[PDB]
C-alpha cells in the first residue's frame, strides 16, 4: 500500500547544487524511516551513497549528503560532477520492510569530463581498467543468454513438424 | 576493498530452480546482514528480505515468501538465493547487498532470463524455410549487440589509459 | 531502532 515518490528526472549542470526528494504516501518521512539513497549507473552497476538518514557510505565524496526537508527526505548534490549522472533510488523503512522509490534520472550537463582521474594513482587507475573485463564478460553472457530465449521457440517449432 | 561478488547470469524455463551466490570479501561475514533486491527490467527495485549472518534468521517480504528462499555458506563467505518453481515474471536482475541499515554496499548484480516461449503460438503456424530463415537472421543480431558492448567498452578504456599515460 | 543486523 505504501507508496515512494521521487522526482522522475532532473538536470544539472557542473557546480550547481541539486536536490532530490523521497516522499511517503503515508505521511512524513522520519528518522524511523532510515532513508537510504543508492545510485545506478551502468550496466545496473549500483553503489550504496547515503544510509539512516543522513549516514554517508565510505569513500563516498563529501558533495553528496542526506537530510530530512519538509516531511521528504532529500539527497542534496553540492557541486554536482559529470560522473554523478545516474539513476538515484532511495529507499524508506516502513517497521517490518523496504519500499524503494521509482527513481531520479539525473542528467549531468557538459558531455564527460575526466579531469578525476588524474588524482588517482596509476595503481587505482590499473585495477579500474582491470575491473572493466569482467564487467564486459557479463554484459556479453546476458545477451547470448537473451539469444537462448529467442531461438528455442523457433527450434522446438521446425523439431514438431 | 569491500567487494560482494554476484555469480553468473542464469537462463531458465518456468517451473525450474536456480540458486544465486553472493561472495563477500573485505569484512568479517558474520557482523552485518546480507540484503537481496529484485529489478525487474525496465522497473524499480523491490526488497526480498534479508539474512542475518550472525544468527541464520532471515526476514522476507510478503510477496517473496514463498519461491525465494536465503541460506549461508558462512566459511565461505557466501549467502545465497534460491528460487524455486521460477515464473516468467522472475526475469530481473538480483542483487545482494550488504546491511546498513539499508543497502551500503551492493554485488554486481545477476541476470536470471526465464525463456517463455510465447513465440511458439505462432511460429507453430510457420513453414520450415520461414523458421529457418528467422532462426539464421537472429544470428547478425545477436553479434552485433556483442560488438556494440566490446566497442563500449573500448570507449571506457580509453580515459583510463590516457590518465595512466599521463603519469 | 531498526532491527536488521548492522
Ligand atoms: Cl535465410
Amino acid at each position: 500500500q505504501t507508496v515512494v515518490t521521487q522526482e522522475s528526472a532532473l538536470t544539472t549542470s557542473p557546480g550547481e547544487t541539486v536536490t532530490l526528494t523521497c516522499r511517503s504516501s503515508t505521511g512524513a518521512v522520519t528518522t524511523s524511516n532510515y532513508a537510504n539513497w543508492v545510485q545506478e549507473k551502468p550496466d545496473h552497476l549500483f553503489t550504496g551513497l547515503i544510509v539512516g538518514t543522513n549516514n554517508r557510505v565510505p569513500g563516498v565524496p563529501p558533495r553528496f549528503s542526506g537530510s530530512l526537508i519538509e516531511d521528504k527526505a532529500a539527497l542534496t548534490i553540492t557541486g554536482a560532477q559529470t560522473e554523478d549522472e545516474a539513476i538515484y533510488f532511495c529507499a524508506l523503512w516502513y517497521s517490518n520492510h523496504w519500499v524503494f522509490g521509482g527513481g531520479t534520472k539525473l542528467t549531468v550537463l557538459g558531455g564527460s569530463d575526466y579531469e578525476f582521474l588524474k588524482s588517482w594513482t596509476v595503481e587505482d587507475l590499473q585495477k579500474r581498467l582491470l575491473a572493466l573485463d569482467p564487467m564486459m564478460e557479463q554484459e556479453i553472457e546476458e545477451i547470448r543468454q537473451k539469444y537462448q530465449c529467442k531461438r528455442q521457440p523457433i527450434l522446438d517449432a521446425i523439431e514438431a513438424k | 576493498q569491500i567487494q560482494l561478488v554476484q555469480s553468473g547470469p542464469e537462463v531458465q524455463k518456468p517451473g525450474e530452480t536456480v540458486r544465486i551466490s553472493c561472495k563477500a570479501s573485505g569484512y568479517t561475514f558474520t557482523t552485518a546482514g546480507m540484503q537481496w533486491v529484485q529489478k525487474m527490467p525496465g522497473k524499480s527495485l523491490k526488497w526480498i528480505g534479508w539474512i542475518n549472518t550472525r544468527s541464520g534468521v532471515p526476514k522476507y517480504a510478503e510477496d517473496f515468501k514463498g519461491r525465494f528462499a536465503f541460506s549461508l555458506e558462512t566459511s565461505a563467505s557466501i549467502a545465497y538465493l534460491h528460487i524455486n518453481n521460477l515464473k516468467n515474471e522472475d526475469t530481473a536482475t538480483y542483487f545482494c547487498a550488504r546491511e546498513g541499515p539499508g543497502f551500503v554496499y551492493w554485488g554486481q548484480g545477476t541476470l536470471v532470463t526465464v525463456c517463455s516461449g510465447s513465440d511458439y503460438e505462432f511460429l507453430k503456424s510457420w513453414t520450415v524455410e520461414d523458421l529457418q530463415k528467422r532462426l539464421l537472421a537472429l544470428d547478425p543480431m545477436m553479434e552485433q549487440e556483442i560488438e556494440e558492448i566490446r566497442q563500449k567498452y573500448q570507449s571506457k578504456r580509453q580515459p583510463i589509459l590516457d590518465a595512466i599515460e599521463a603519469k | 531502532g531498526y532491527p536488521g543486523q548492522v
